[PDB]
Parts: structure tokens; sequence; C-alpha cells
């Protein structure tokens, strides 16, 4: 984002407040736009944004989109008990595959990884 | 000439090829499985 | 491995060429149970 | 019994039948029927081309 | 319009009779309806 | 081409909960 | 499941003595002596505390369904 008077800034989402914009805030924004020499968004563009938000909020996600969002949050997932159990089970399956294939090098790494992940309370 | 899928065989619970064989007491609780359950059966449909 | 060899023969004459076609069965591979969804993805069951 | 030959024979025959594991484990990463359906699609395509 | 709850991560969301039955965040395939809002009374006997 | 009023901006309020 | 509030036979309040009973058993008292200390004289009331199985501790180990 960017203030008109100030410069560009990268901000996270939680900084924004759910409270509505007050009259002096919008007036100060208009004064900053006039100082920089900019204009306000057109009413046609305002309606286009409103329709875009309503369509996006009322949209129905597809299976592929839902799986992509789930994979994205799984990449963001630091830890979750169900997911840790599933990962440990998958690692155990990979370990038995490596043991049955007589691969003495992979199995040590999988055992070390399981030891690091494990030791619950 | 490689691996051809010839079918699916139902797995007896708590056996060597079941997923619950390894799980300890805590992950068994996280998986909504009763620790008093003994296995020895199949789940068809 | 009880009946490990299927055999098909064809004494083609159409220069006599006796052709035998045979397939052998090898190793059995098993996995942990898996679930396949309608959208195509798979995960441990 | 205390003869070394008998003890070695007993040990060898006891541990010989202990080792028994034929099936080898593997990890499935996709749906097994994928090969079947993709080859049916390829066969149908080449049937249409041949026709 | 109707509230649900995920069977794995206990997350609350809503459905509009057109989305796939899935959890938004962890993608579990099992969800539960939320408790009603009508008054619930018992006779303590 | 008309300027946007306060109510027009209020129609497109997108809260932090809505962002999440 | 959880300790009954009243004795089934006579209705004496026994639901306030479970933690004290566990404390007394922790200190090393015998079960009969612990029941005597809690002033449970009739064997109908002694049966209620002596034969109770606390199943709620097993039910609480499953993760909550709503948060
Ligand atoms: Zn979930
Ligand atoms: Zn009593």
């Amino acid at each position: 984002v960017a203030f008109p008077n100030q410069k560009e800034m990268v901000r996270p989402l939680f900084v924004f407040s759910d409270s509505s914009i007050t009259h002096p805030e919008f007036d100060l924004f208009l004064r900053e736009l006039d100082a920089e020499g900019l204009s306000v968004m057109d009413l046609r563009d305002v309606d286009y944004k409103y329709h875009q938000l309503k369509e996006m909020s009322s949209r129905s996600l597809s299976n592929d989109e839902v799986n992509s969002i789930v994979k994205m949050k799984q990449s963001l997932s630091s830890n979750t008990g169900f997911n840790t159990v599933l990962k440990k089970a998958q690692l155990q399956e990979e370990l038995e595959e490596a043991r049955d294939a007589h691969d003495h090098e992979r199995v040590a790494r999988i055992e070390a990884e399981l030891k690091s992940i494990g030791a619950e309370s | 000439g490689n691996k051809v899928h010839i079918g699916k065989v139902p797995i007896m619970l708590r056996s060597k090829f079941c997923s619950l064989r390894t799980l300890d007491e805590v992950d068994l609780y996280k998986m909504k499985e009763c620790p008093y359950d003994m296995g020895g059966y199949f789940v068809i449909n | 491995w009880e009946e490990p060899r299927l055999i098909l023969d064809q004494p083609a004459q159409h220069d006599n060429i006796n052709k035998r076609y045979e397939i052998r069965f090898g190793k059995i591979y098993l996995s942990r149970p898996t679930m396949t969804e309608a959208d195509g993805t798979t995960h441990a069951m | 019994f205390q003869s070394t030959t008998h003890q070695k024979l007993a040990k060898a025959l006891s541990a010989k039948q202990k080792k028994e594991s034929y099936a080898r484990s593997v990890v499935t990463k996709e749906d097994p029927e994928e090969r079947q359906r993709r080859l049916e699609s390829q066969e149908n395509e080449r049937y249409r081309l041949e026709r | 319009g109707v509230k649900y709850t995920c069977g794995a991560c206990a997350h609350n969301f809503s459905l509009n009779k057109s989305d796939p039955v899935r959890c938004k965040e962890c993608g579990h395939r099992v969800i539960y309806k939320a408790r009603t809002k009508r008054m619930i009374q018992f006779d303590a006997r | 081409s008309k300027p946007a009023t306060l109510s027009d901006i209020n129609k497109i309020i997108f809260g932090r909960t809505a962002m999440s | 499941m959880i300790i009954p509030v009243r004795c089934f036979s006579c209705g004496k309040v026994v639901g306030d003595k479970w933690d004290a009973y566990l404390r007394l058993l922790e200190e090393g008292k015998q079960e009969g002596d612990a029941l005597d200390e809690l002033k449970l004289k009739r064997y109908c009331c002694r049966r209620m505390v002596l034969t109770h199985v606390d199943l709620i501790e097993k039910f609480l180990r499953y993760n909550p369904l709503e948060k």
C-alpha cells in the first residue's frame, strides 16, 4: 500500500481495522490527494469494485482450487497434530519400503527424521 | 514388464500391514481410535 | 507362483515359424491402504 | 548333544526356518487404475487412427 | 447460511449448497453441523 | 466520472475477518 | 463414568468425597480405613465409592469437537 503524502509501504493484513472510516480520516485522505495532485476513484469503477467483491464473496470454489488452497496452507502449516500423525505414518510406510528394499542408507535418515519429529508428551 | 495392479485386498485391523500397528497411545487417541480395541476384523463398506 | 507361466503357441504358416508367447509372474508388492477421491487426489486411509 | 556339530546343525536348522519374508513393501503415490485408463485412452486413439 | 465444523481441526465456516463438502483450511472430507439456536430445556429427573 | 461519496466507499468495506 | 451424587440405596451424598478418597489412598491408607475416615458406615454407601470406575478420564483424552 502507499499513503499519498508518504511513500510506499508493505504491510501485513492484520494491521487493518474492522472499524469504518471516519469523516476526518477521509477528509485528510482527500487533502493528501489534492496535495499530491491525484483524483478520487470514479463511481463506475466503484461499482465495478463492488460487483467484483460480491462475485468473489459469492463464488463457489472448485475442487482444484480447494486443493491448491489446502496445499498452500499446509506449506504455511507450522504444526498440527492430525497432520503430524499422518506424516509419521507416511514416514513409517517409507521406512518399511526402504527396509524391504535392503537400503541401509535411506533407513538411517528416515529413523533420524522420525526421532526428531517424535518424542511426544 | 513392470508392476501391474491385480486388485485390492482388505486389511485386518492391528495387523502388521495396518496403519494402527505403529501408532502409540497418543496418536491412537488423535486418530479417534479406542486403545481398548483389539483389532482382528475387517472394515468393508 | 503355483502357476507362474501362461503359455500361448502359434505354429504360423502364412516359411514355418513356430512362435511361443509366454508371460512369467514375479514378485508381489503390497502397500499401506490408500483412499482415492473423485477429484483424483490420494491420501493415506 | 554337547558335540559342536550337533549344536551347529541345530542352530542352522532353527534359524533357517525363522527367516521368511517374500512380499516387499512399496509406496503408492497415485491411483493404481491410472495406468489402465491411460492405456485405454491411448488404445482408443490408435484404434481411431487405424480405422 | 448454515454453520459447519471440521472433523479434524474444529474450524467453523459456512456453505451455500454449491461448494464441495470439504474443510476450508485443512481439507478434511468430514464435517459436522453446528448445534441449533432453539431453546433447549430438560426436567432434571 | 462522478466523485465517490462516503457511502460508496462504505459499500466496499472489506474487514480483517473478511480478509482472513 | 463419574461418581454418582447420591447413594442408590439410601440417598446419602457421596459425590463430594471422591477426591478425598483418592487423597487418602495416596497417603497409604487401606480402602476400608479410607472409607471409615470419610464416615461411610453403611455398606450400601461403601459399595458406591469402592466399586466406582472413573471412565470420564478416558473420555477426556479425545480432542474436543468444538473450539
Ligand atoms: Zn479442518
Ligand atoms: Zn447408602
